[PDB]
C-alpha cells in the first residue's frame, strides 16, 4: 500500500489534480443540472424555470 | 481468432486517405448525389413499381367492385 | 489569415476535455432554458385563445 | 478541429437535455399517481365527532387521530407538570386549536397504534409497551422518549379540515 | 498491459461490439437488425413501468389500465410506448426478416434457425400482451384464437382446456398469459445473445453477397455512430406517431370493456397478424388452416434448402427479384385481405395469393434459378 | 348484411396536427354534462380531478363537486350517507346497477362517456353524427316502438330518444343553445374526456420535433465526419512483375 | 471433427462443465455451490408457476394468496415448497459464503466482488418477494425496512416516497415490489452466469490451499455425479423440511390480513435478517445501524485486500480458525437476538455482539497470522 | 339485484354480519378473527388456540 508514496506520485497527483478536479466540478454542476438541484437556482439570475 | 492481425492474402493493394479534420464534410454533397439518387431509381423503379401499382388496381378492383356488389343491393334484390 | 474567434475558441474550451465538458454543461444549462421558455411562450403565442390561462379571468380574483 | 468540435459539443449539449427529459419522465411515473394525487392532503370533515370523542380520519392510508378534545382535556395538560414529562411539551404549542388534535398512530418502535377511549390518563393506554397517554396522546412512559408525531395541518375552510 | 485485452469479459465485448471486423459497404437494411436491438430493451423498461400497476384479473385490471392512461404522470406515454413501441418493433422485425432473406444471410444456417425460433417466440409474447390489455378484442380475440388449436383429432381441444384453466377466459387464463408473455421476453433477449453469438463465428454478411473478408473493417469508429444515427432516426419515426398519432396503430374496441355476452362486429385481429388470420380464411377445414398457419412461418426453412441460385443474396438478380416483389407483393394481399370483414371475392383472393405464396418459393424461385444459372454457365 | 351508414368527416378545430382543444367549448360541453348529461351511460373513470386545471381552481373544483354527492362508505357503523362533495369523489353513480338501465331502456344498456370517441371507428365525429342523425323511416322498414330510428346507428334504430333539442340547456355562460352548437360542445367535451392529455401532449411533442429537427442534421454531421475517411479513399494496384 | 469440441454451439460448455480440469480433492463443500445454482432454477420454476396463479393489488391479496393455498390445483404444495425453498437456498447460501471466507477462494478476484453483489440482490429480492403474501408481516416488515432508507438527511425520506409510488404503503407499492421481484431474479441469473465466467480460466481450488495445477480432474465422470447426489440430499432436507413441517423454518405468523392499524407483536422478518437486523439493535440511532447495515456486509470485498495469510486454507493457521468459529457464534448469537424483541439484558448483549463481530474479522485474524508468520518464520 | 337463493355447494360459509363495523359493534370496536386460518395464524399452535378457550 505504500507503493503510493513516491516522489514522482507527488508531482504526478500535482500534475493530474487540474484534469480531475475539473471533472468534479463539471460532475458537481451538472448533477445539479440533472437533478435540478433547488438553492442554487436561486442563485442564478437566468435560469430560473420558476416563475 | 478471425480478427484482423491473420485473415485473407492481399498485396501491393495501396489506401490514401485523409484526417477528417483537414476536410470539409460536404464535398459537393447535393450537386454530386442528385443524378446518382436518379439513376438507381430509373434503374430500379422498372423492378420495384408493378407490384405496387398491381396491388393498388386490385384493391380498388376489390373495394369499389364488392361496394357494387354492396350498396347497389336493393335495386339487385328487385322489388 | 488571423485566426477566427472560433479558431481561438478551439484553443480554449474545447482542445481540453474536461473544459470541453464543462461548456457541455453550461451549454446544456442555457439551452434547457431558452428552448425551454422560447417553446412557452411560442405555443402560448400559436393557437390563441384556446388557451385557458388566458381565459382564467372569466373566474380569478372576482 | 474548433468547427468539427464545435458539433460534436452541439450534439451533446442537445442529447443530455433531451436526456435529462426523457429520464425525468421515467422518474416522474414512480413517483406519483393522480389518484393518489388527489388522495393527498384531503379530508374536509372537522367536527365530524362530538367533543371528547377521538376519531381517526385516514391520511397517507395511515390513519389519524384527530379529536375535538374538551377543555377540561387541555386542563388535563395543564395539570401535569411540565418537567415530569420526559419531553417538556404543554398541548397549546403541539396545536393549533387546543380543542383540536391529530396523532399518528405509529410509535417509535414497532410502530403499534395505542387504543382510542382507553387510558388512565385519559387519553390513550399503548399495549405494546405500557405507555401511557393524556388527551394530547402527550409521551410519558417510555421506550420511546418522543411524542407521537403531529403533522402540520390547517383548516383551509374552517369546517373543512385539511391536514398537510 | 492491453486495457481491452486485459479484463477477459472485456475481451469478449471487443471480440464483439467494441471492434469485430465487419465489411464496409453496409447500408441501411444491416442497421436495421440493430435496430431490433435497440427496439427491444426499450419494450422491457417500458413494460417494467407499466408492470408498476398492471393486474392480471379477470375484474380489477381493466381499471388499472385506466389508472394508467389518467393518473400516472406521464405514464401515458409510457403506455403507447409499450404499445406503438411494440408495434415499431414488427415493423423493424419484418424489414429484417426481409433483409436476411434477400440478401441471402439465411446462408448462415444455425443462426437463420435462432432467428425463426426467436420469430415464433415473439409471435407468442406479442399475441399474450395483446391479451391482456382486457377488453373487447382482448377477450372475443384471445378465445377464437385459441380454438384453433382444437382442430386437433383428439389432443387440442383438450389442450385449450389446459390453458384457459377452466371453461373459458378468466382471470385463471388472463394470469398464465399475463405470466407467459413476461417470461417469453427474457428468454427473447438470451436467444438474440446466442444469436449473435452465432453470426460473430462466420462473419457478418455484406451487401454484395460475395464475401469481403479481404475489406473487413473497425466496428467502433464507424459503425457505432452509424446506427446511433439510425437508432435516433427511428426514435423520429416512434414519437412522431405516438405524441401525434397516439391510437390509429391499434384496434380501438379494446377500449370497451370485454364482455363474455356483449359479442363485437367483426373482431379484426391486430395488424401484425392480419395476413396469417386471412390464412384462416384460404381453406375449409379448420384442422388445414391450421397447418397452414403454422406452415407460413415454418416454409422459411426450407429455402436455404431451396437456395441454388449461385448469389449469396438478390442485387444483382432482378429477374429472381422480381419473383421476389411479387411475393411481398403477395404478402401486402394476404394483409389487406386479412383487414377485411369476410367476403366471397376476398376468398378467391386470398385463395390464390395463398397458393402462389408458397409457389414463388416451392416452384419459381429454385427453378428459374435454375434457368438463371443455365444463362451463364452456373 | 345491411351496411351501418358511414358518416362523412368533418372539420373539427383540433384536427389540425399543430391544433389543441380549447378549454372552451369543453366547458361548455361540460356544463351539458352537469345536467342534461345525467341519463346515463357513464363517466365514472374520470373524477372531478382534471377538471380543476382545465377551467377550474380548486376550491371552485370543489365548488363544482358538491353539486351532487355519492355516497360516503360505512364507517363505524353508521353505515351509507352522503358526503358533500370533494373533487375527489366522483361522478355520479348512474344507477345502483347498469341492469337498471337495462330495464329503464329495453334491456340495452347506455355506455360510458369515456371510451366511445376512442373505441367507436369514425370517432368523436360520429358521435357528433349520430346526435344530429335522426331521419325518419322510408316505408317498408320495421321499428320497435320504443326505437328511434338513424341510421349511424349500426342496427338503424337506436333506443335513445334524441335528448338533445333546440335550445337544450342554457349556459350559464349565456351563450345560444342551437342544437349544433351544444353538440359540438358535447363531443368537444366528450373528446375532452376521452382523452384528457391531448392539449399538454401536443405541446410536448411539438417541442420533441424540434429537437429531433436540431439532432437529426447534426448527428448526420458526424456519421459524415468519421465516414469521409472512407468515401474519401483512393486506392491503387502496382504489380511487382 | 468432435461433435463437441469443434461445433461452437456447445464448445462454451466444453469450456464449462463438459471438461474443465478440476482439483483431484474437492469436499462436499465445493458441490454446494452448484447445489445452490440447482435451488435458483427451482426458485425460478417455482415462483413462475406461483405468478401463474398469483396477482395481488391491495383488494385481491391475501385472497388470492389462499387461492393459491387451497383454491389452486397443489397450490398448498407450491407455495409450501417455494416458502421453504428460501431458507434453504440460503441454507446452500451463506455455508458456501462460510466456506469462502475459509479456503481462501477469495484469492481469485472478481468472482469475490462479484459475488457479493449477487448476495445482496438475492438480499433485496427475497425481502421483495416478501412482500407478495401480504400477510401482516409483509405489511409491517416492508414498513419497517422501508422507512430503514430514512437515514439519508435528504434525498431518503423521498427515495422512499418514491419507491413507495406515493406516500403511502399501497397497492401501488405492491405491485412495484411484485414486479421487482418478479424480474430482479433473471439479473441475478445474468450476474451468476458472468460468475462463473470469472472463473473459468482461473481454474478452481483446493481444501489444502496448494494450487493442484499439476492433478487436476476431468468434471463429467466425477464431480457431476457428486453434483446429482448433493441434489438428492438437498432436495430430501428440503421435502422433509415442508412436507412435514411447512412451519416450522417457516414462520410468517401473520395470516392476519395486512391493516394500518393491525400491528403484530413481533414486526420481525425470518432469521436470515434478523441476524443482520440485530445489529440495528445494539447501536442507538438507526443511522450507525444502517450504515452497519450495509458495511457489514459490504466489508466482504475488503477481506481478500487485508488477507495477511502466505497461504491458502485456513486450516493451517488454528488460532484464526478459532477466532472464525467464534464469529460463527457471533452471527447465531445474532440470529438468537434477532428473534428476541428489544430489551436490556439484549442491548448489553447486542453491543457486545457488534463488537465481537468487529474485532473478530477486522483485526484479530490477520494479526494471528502474523503471529504465526512469526512462528512459521515467513 | 337483490335476492335469496338457496346457493350450490360451491359457495362459502356465510358473513356472519353485512359489514365488519357490525362485528366491530357487537363486541363493539372489536370484530371476531377468520377461523379457518386462525389457529395457523397464531405463534404455539392447536395446543396454543385450545389453550386460548382451555381456561
Ligand atoms: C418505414 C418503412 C421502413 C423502410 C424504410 C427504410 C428506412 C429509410 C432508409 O433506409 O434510409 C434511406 C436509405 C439511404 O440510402 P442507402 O442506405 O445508401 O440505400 C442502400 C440500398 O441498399 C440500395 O438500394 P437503394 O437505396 O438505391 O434503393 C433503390 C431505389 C433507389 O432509391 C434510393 O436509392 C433512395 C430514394 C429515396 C429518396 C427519394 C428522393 C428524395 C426525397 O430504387 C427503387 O427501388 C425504385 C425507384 C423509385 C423510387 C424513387 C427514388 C427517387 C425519387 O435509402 C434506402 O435504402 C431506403 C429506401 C429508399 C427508396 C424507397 C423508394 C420508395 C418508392
Ligand atoms: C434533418 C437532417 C438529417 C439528415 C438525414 C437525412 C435522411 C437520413 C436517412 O434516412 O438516410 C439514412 C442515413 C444513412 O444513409 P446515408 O449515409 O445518408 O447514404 C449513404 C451515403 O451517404 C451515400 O449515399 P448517396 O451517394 O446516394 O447520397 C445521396 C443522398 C443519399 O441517398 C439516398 O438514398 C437518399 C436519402 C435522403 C432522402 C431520404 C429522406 C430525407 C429526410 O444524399 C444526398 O447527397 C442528397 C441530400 C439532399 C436530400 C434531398 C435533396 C432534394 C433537393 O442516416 C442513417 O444513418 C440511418 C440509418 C438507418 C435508417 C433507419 C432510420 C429510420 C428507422
Ligand atoms: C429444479 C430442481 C430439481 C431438484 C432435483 C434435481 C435432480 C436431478 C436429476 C437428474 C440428474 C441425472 C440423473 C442421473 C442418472 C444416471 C445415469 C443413467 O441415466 O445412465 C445413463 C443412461 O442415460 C441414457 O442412456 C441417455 C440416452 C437415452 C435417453 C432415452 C430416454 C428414455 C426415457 C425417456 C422418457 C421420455 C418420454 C417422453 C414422451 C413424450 C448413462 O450414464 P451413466 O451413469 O454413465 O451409466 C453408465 C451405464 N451405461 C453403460 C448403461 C451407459
Ligand atoms: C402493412 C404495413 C407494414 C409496414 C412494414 C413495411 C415493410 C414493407 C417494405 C417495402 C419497402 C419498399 C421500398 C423498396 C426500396 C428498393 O426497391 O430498394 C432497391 C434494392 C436493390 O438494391 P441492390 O440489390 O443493392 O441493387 C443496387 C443496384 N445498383 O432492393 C432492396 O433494398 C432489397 C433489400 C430490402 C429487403 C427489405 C424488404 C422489406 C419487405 C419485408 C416483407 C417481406 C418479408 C417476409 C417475411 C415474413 C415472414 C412471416
Ligand atoms: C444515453 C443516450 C440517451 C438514452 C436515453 C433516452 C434517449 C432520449 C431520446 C429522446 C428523443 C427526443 C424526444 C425529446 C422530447 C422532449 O423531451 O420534450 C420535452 C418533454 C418533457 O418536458 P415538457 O413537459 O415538454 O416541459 C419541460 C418539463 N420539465 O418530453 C417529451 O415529451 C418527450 C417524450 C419522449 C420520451 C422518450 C424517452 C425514451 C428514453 C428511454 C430511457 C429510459 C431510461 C430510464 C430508466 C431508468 C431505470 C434504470
Ligand atoms: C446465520 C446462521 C444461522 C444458522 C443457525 C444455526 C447454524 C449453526 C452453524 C454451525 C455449523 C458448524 C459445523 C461445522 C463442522 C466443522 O466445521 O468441522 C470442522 C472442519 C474441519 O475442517 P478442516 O480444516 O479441513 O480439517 C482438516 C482435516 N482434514 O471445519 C470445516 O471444514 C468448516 C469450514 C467450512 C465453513 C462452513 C461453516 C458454515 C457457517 C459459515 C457462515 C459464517 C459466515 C457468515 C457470513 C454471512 C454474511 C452475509
Ligand atoms: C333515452 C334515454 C337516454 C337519453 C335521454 C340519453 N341517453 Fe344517450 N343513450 C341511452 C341509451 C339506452 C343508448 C343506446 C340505446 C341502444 O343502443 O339501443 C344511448 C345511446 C347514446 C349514444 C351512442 C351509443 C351507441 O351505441 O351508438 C350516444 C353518443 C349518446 N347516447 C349520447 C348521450 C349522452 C352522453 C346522454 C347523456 C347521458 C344522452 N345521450 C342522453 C340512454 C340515454
Ligand atoms: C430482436 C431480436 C434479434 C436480434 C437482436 C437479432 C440480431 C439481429 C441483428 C442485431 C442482426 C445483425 C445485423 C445487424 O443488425 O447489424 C440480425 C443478426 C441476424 N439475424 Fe436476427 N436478430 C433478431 C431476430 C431475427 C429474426 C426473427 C430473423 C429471421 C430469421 C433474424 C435473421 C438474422 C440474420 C440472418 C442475422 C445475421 C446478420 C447478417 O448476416 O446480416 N433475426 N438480426
Ligand atoms: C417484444 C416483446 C413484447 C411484446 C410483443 C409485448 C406486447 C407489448 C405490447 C404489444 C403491449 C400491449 C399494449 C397494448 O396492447 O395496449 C405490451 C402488452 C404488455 N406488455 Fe409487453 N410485450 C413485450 C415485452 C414486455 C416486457 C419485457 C414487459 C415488462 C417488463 C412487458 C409488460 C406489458 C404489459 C403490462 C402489457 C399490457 C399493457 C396494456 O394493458 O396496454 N412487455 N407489451
Ligand atoms: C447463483 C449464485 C452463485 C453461483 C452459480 C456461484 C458459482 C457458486 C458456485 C457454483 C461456485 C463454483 C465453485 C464450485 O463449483 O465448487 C461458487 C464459484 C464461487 N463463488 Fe459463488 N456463486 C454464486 C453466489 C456466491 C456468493 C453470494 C458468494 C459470496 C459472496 C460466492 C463466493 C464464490 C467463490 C469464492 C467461488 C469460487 C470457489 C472456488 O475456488 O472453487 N458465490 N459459488
Ligand atoms: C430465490 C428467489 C426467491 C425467493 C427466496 C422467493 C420467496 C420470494 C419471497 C421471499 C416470497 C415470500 C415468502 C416466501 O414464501 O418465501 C415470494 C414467495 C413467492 N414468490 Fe418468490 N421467491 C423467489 C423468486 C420468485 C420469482 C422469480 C417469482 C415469479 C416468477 C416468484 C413468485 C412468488 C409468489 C407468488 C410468492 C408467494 C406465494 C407463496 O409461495 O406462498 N418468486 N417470493
Ligand atoms: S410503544 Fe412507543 S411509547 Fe409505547
Amino acid at each position: 500500500l505504500s507503493r503510493f508514496l513516491g516522489p514522482r506520485y507527488r508531482e504526478l497527483a500535482r500534475n493530474w489534480i487540474p484534469t480531475a478536479s475539473m471533472w468534479g466540478a463539471v460532475g458537481a454542476v451538472g448533477l445539479v443540472w440533472a437533478t435540478d438541484w433547488r438553492l442554487i437556482l436561486d442563485w442564478v439570475p437566468y435560469i430560473n424555470g420558476k416563475f | 481468432g478471425r480478427e484482423f492481425g491473420h485473415l485473407t492474402r492481399m498485396r501491393h493493394v495501396i489506401t490514401y486517405s485523409l484526417s477528417p479534420f483537414e476536410q470539409r464534410a460536404f464535398p459537393h454533397y447535393f450537386t454530386k448525389g442528385i443524378p446518382n439518387v436518379l439513376r438507381r431509381t430509373r434503374a430500379c423503379i422498372l423492378r420495384v413499381a408493378p407490384p405496387f401499382v398491381v396491388f393498388y388496381l386490385v384493391y380498388t378492383w376489390g373495394t369499389q367492385e364488392f361496394e357494387k356488389s354492396k350498396r347497389k343491393n336493393p335495386a339487385a334484390y328487385e322489388n | 489569415a488571423a485566426p477566427t474567434l472560433t479558431a481561438r475558441l478551439y484553443s480554449l474550451l474545447f482542445r481540453r476535455t474536461s473544459t470541453f465538458a464543462l461548456t457541455i454543461a453550461v451549454g446544456a444549462l442555457f439551452f434547457e432554458r431558452a428552448f425551454d421558455q422560447g417553446a412557452d411562450a411560442i405555443y402560448e403565442h400559436i393557437n390563441q385563445g384556446k388557451l385557458w390561462k388566458h381565459i382564467k379571468h372569466k373566474y380569478e380574483n372576482k | 478541429k474548433g468547427f468539427s468540435y464545435l458539433i460534436t459539443a452541439t450534439t451533446t449539449v442537445g442529447v443530455a437535455y433531451a436526456a435529462k427529459n426523457a429520464v425525468s419522465q421515467f422518474v416522474s411515473s414512480m413517483s406519483a399517481s393522480a389518484d393518489v394525487l388527489a388522495m393527498s392532503k384531503i379530508e374536509i370533515k372537522l367536527s365530524d365527532i362530538p367533543e371528547g370523542k377521538n376519531m381517526a380520519f385516514k391520511w397517507r392510508g395511515k390513519p389519524l387521530f384527530v379529536r375535538h378534545r374538551t377543555k377540561k382535556e387541555i386542563d388535563q395538560e395543564a395539570a401535569v407538570e411540565v418537567s415530569q414529562l420526559r419531553d417538556p411539551q404543554h398541548d397549546l404549542e403541539r396545536v393549533k386549536k387546543p380543542e383540536w388534535v391529530i396523532l399518528i398512530g405509529v410509535c417509535t418502535h414497532l410502530g403499534c397504534v395505542p387504543i382510542a377511549n382507553a387510558g388512565d390518563f385519559g387519553g390513550y393506554y399503548c399495549p405494546c409497551h405500557g405507555s401511557h397517554y393524556d388527551a394530547s396522546g402527550r409521551i410519558r412512559k417510555g421506550p420511546a422518549p418522543l411524542n407521537l408525531e403531529v403533522p402540520t395541518y390547517e383548516f383551509t375552510s374552517d369546517d373543512l379540515v385539511i391536514v398537510g | 498491459t492491453n486495457i481491452r485485452k486485459s479484463h477477459p469479459l472485456m475481451k469478449i465485448i471487443n471480440n464483439a461490439f467494441i471492434d469485430l471486423p465487419a465489411p464496409s459497404n453496409i447500408s441501411s437494411w444491416w442497421n436495421f437488425g440493430s435496430l431490433l436491438g435497440i427496439c427491444l430493451i426499450l419494450q422491457i423498461l417500458t413494460g417494467l413501468f407499466l408492470a408498476m400497476h398492471y393486474t392480471s384479473d379477470t375484474t380489477t385490471a381493466f381499471s388499472s389500465v385506466t389508472h394508467i392512461c389518467r393518473d400516472v404522470n406521464y405514464g401515458w406515454v409510457i403506455r403507447y410506448l409499450h404499445a406503438n413501441g411494440a408495434s415499431m418493433f414488427f415493423i423493424c422485425l419484418f424489414i429484417h426478416v426481409g433483409r436476411g432473406l434477400y440478401y441471402g444471410s439465411y446462408m448462415f444456417l444455425e443462426t437463420w434457425n435462432i432467428g425463426v425460433v426467436l420469430l415464433f417466440t415473439v409471435m407468442a409474447t406479442a399475441f399474450m400482451g395483446y391479451v391482456l390489455p382486457w377488453g373487447q378484442m382482448s377477450f372475443w380475440g384471445a378465445t377464437v384464437i385459441t380454438n384453433l388449436l382444437s382442430a386437433i383429432p383428439y389432443i387440442g381441444t383438450d389442450l385449450v382446456e389446459w390453458i384457459w384453466g377452466g371453461f373459458s377466459v378468466d382471470k385463471a387464463t388472463l394470469t398464465r398469459f399475463f405470466a407467459f408473455h413476461f417470461i417469453l421476453p427474457f428468454i427473447i433477449t438470451a436467444l438474440a445473445a446466442v444469436h449473435l453469438l452465432f453470426l460473430h463465428e462466420t462473419g457478418s454478411n455484406n451487401p454484395t453477397g460475395i464475401s469481403s473478408d479481404m475489406d473487413k473493417i473497425p466496428f467502433h469508429p464507424y459503425y457505432t455512430i452509424k446506427d446511433i444515427l439510425g437508432a435516433l432516426f427511428m426514435m423520429l419515426i416512434l414519437l412522431i406517431l405516438v405524441l401525434f398519432s397516439p391510437d390509429l396503430l391499434g384496434d380501438p374496441d379494446n377500449y370497451t370493456p370485454a364482455n363474455p355476452l356483449n359479442t363485437p362486429p367483426h373482431i379484426k385481429p391486430e395488424w401484425y397478424f392480419l395476413f396469417a388470420y386471412a390464412i384462416l380464411r384460404s381453406i375449409p377445414n379448420k384442422l388445414g388452416g391450421v397447418l397452414a398457419l403454422v406452415a407460413s412461418i415454418l416454409i422459411l426453412i426450407l429455402m436455404p434448402m431451396l437456395h441454388t441460385s449461385k448469389q449469396r443474396s438478390m442485387m444483382f438478380r432482378p429477374l429472381s427479384q422480381c419473383l421476389f416483389w411479387m411475393l411481398v407483393a403477395d404478402l401486402i394481399t394476404l394483409t389487406w385481405i386479412g383487414g377485411q370483414p369476410v367476403e366471397h371475392p376476398f376468398i378467391i383472393i386470398g385463395q390464390l395469393a395463398s397458393i402462389l405464396y408458397f409457389l414463388i418459393i416451392l416452384v419459381l424461385m429454385p427453378i428459374t434459378s435454375i434457368i438463371e444459372n443455365n444463362l451463364l454457365k452456373w | 348484411t345491411d351496411l351501418e351508414l358511414h358518416a362523412p368527416s368533418y372539420p373539427w378545430s383540433h384536427r389540425g396536427l399543430l391544433s389543441s382543444l380549447d378549454h372552451t367549448s369543453i366547458r361548455r360541453g361540460f356544463q351539458v354534462y352537469k345536467q342534461v348529461c345525467s341519463s346515463c351511460h357513464s363517466m365514472d373513470y374520470v373524477a372531478y380531478r382534471h377538471l380543476v386545471g382545465v377551467c377550474y381552481t380548486e376550491e371552485e373544483a370543489k365548488a363544482l363537486a358538491e353539486e351532487v354527492e355519492v355516497q360516503d362508505g360505512p364507517n363505524e357503523d353508521g353505515e351509507m350517507f352522503m358526503r358533500p362533495g370533494k373533487l375527489s369523489d366522483y361522478f355520479p353513480k348512474p344507477y345502483p346497477n347498469p341492469e337498471a338501465a337495462r330495464a329503464a331502456n329495453n334491456g340495452a344498456l347506455p355506455p360510458d362517456l369515456s371510451y366511445i370517441v376512442r373505441a367507436r371507428h369514425g370517432g368523436e365525429d360520429y358521435v357528433f353524427s349520430l346526435l344530429t342523425g335522426y331521419c325518419e323511416p322510408p316505408t317498408g322498414v320495421s321499428l320497435r316502438e320504443g326505437l328511434y330510428f338513424n341510421p349511424y346507428f349500426p342496427g338503424q334504430a337506436i333506443a335513445m330518444a334524441p335528448p338533445i333539442y333546440n335550445e337544450v340547456l342554457e349556459f350559464d355562460d349565456g351563450t345560444p343553445a342551437t342544437m349544433s352548437q351544444v353538440a359540438k360542445d358535447v363531443c368537444t367535451f366528450l373528446r375532452w374526456a376521452s382523452e384528457p392529455e391531448h392539449d399538454h401532449r401536443k405541446r410536448m411533442g411539438l417541442k420533441m420535433l424540434m429537437m429531433m429537427g436540431l439532432l437529426l442534421p447534426l448527428v448526420y454531421a458526424m456519421k459524415r465526419h468519421k465516414w469521409s475517411v472512407l468515401k474519401s479513399r483512393k486506392l491503387a494496384y502496382r504489380p511487382p512483375k
